[PDB]
């Protein structure tokens, strides 16, 4: 599912991906090179 | 028509001009996700001169917007593409085409 | 109808030994953060991306 980030590009050298997990919501979020990634995973199962 | 989405950036300065040969690698997929063509499997880049009409309209216009070193995804409607007649055996009628095109150089 | 053949690259997954979850009465903190830095990528080592 395409997601919008500044300077979109397929992962390339010198790229830093920041992954954030909030089990409470539950939500998973991403940042690209310190820039927000405009998409989230939520409402996912917590079985494990 | 042609919808272009940049997978990887190019130089951003060089764009194909009419009468200029474009050398590309491409992988061809239908909108359902099935692959019907790839120049990389043959290991030989595909060369086509802009404005001759060797390739379909979708390729002409989409590569026109591309740049050297640029990798892009091109979505081409049947009207641009082979259309109702289709490409027998390969492409069904009224098939939208998705292409992963890397513009290696211009010559 | 017919079976289809194509060449595909192998893929492998690597994880750290960190396991975090949510449960009632759990001892585990909910919010977690990590990063991955890309040193080298070869876009087309094979025909497949």
């Amino acid at each position: 599912r395409p997601v919008t980030s500044p300077g979109q590009h397929l992962l390339a050298p010198e790229d830093v991906v920041s992954c954030c997990l909030d089990l409470s919501v539950p939500s998973i979020s991403f940042r690209i090179n310190g820039c927000p990634v405009q998409g989230v995973f939520e409402a996912f199962n917590l079985d494990g | 028509g042609v919808q272009v989405e940049t997978i990887s950036p190019g130089d951003g300065r060089t764009f194909p001009k009419r009468g200029q040969t474009c050398v590309v690698h491409y992988t061809g997929m239908l909108e359902d996700g099935k692959k019907f063509d790839s120049s990389r499997d043959r290991n030989k880049p595909f060369k086509f001169m802009l404005g001759k009409q060797e390739v379909i309209r979708g390729w002409e216009e989409g590569v026109a917007q591309m740049s050297v070193g640029q990798r892009a995804k091109l979505t081409i409607s049947p009207d641009y593409a082979y259309g109702a007649t289709g490409h027998p055996g390969i492409i069904p009628p009224h098939a939208t085409l998705v292409f992963d095109v890397e513009l290696l150089k211009l010559e | 109808l017919l079976l289809q053949t194509n060449l595909i690259n192998y893929v492998t997954s690597i994880r750290p030994n960190i396991f975090v979850g949510r449960a009632e009465g759990s001892t585990q903190y909910g919010k977690w953060y990590f990063e991955v830095m890309v040193d080298e990528v070869v876009p087309f080592l094979t025909a497949q991306a």
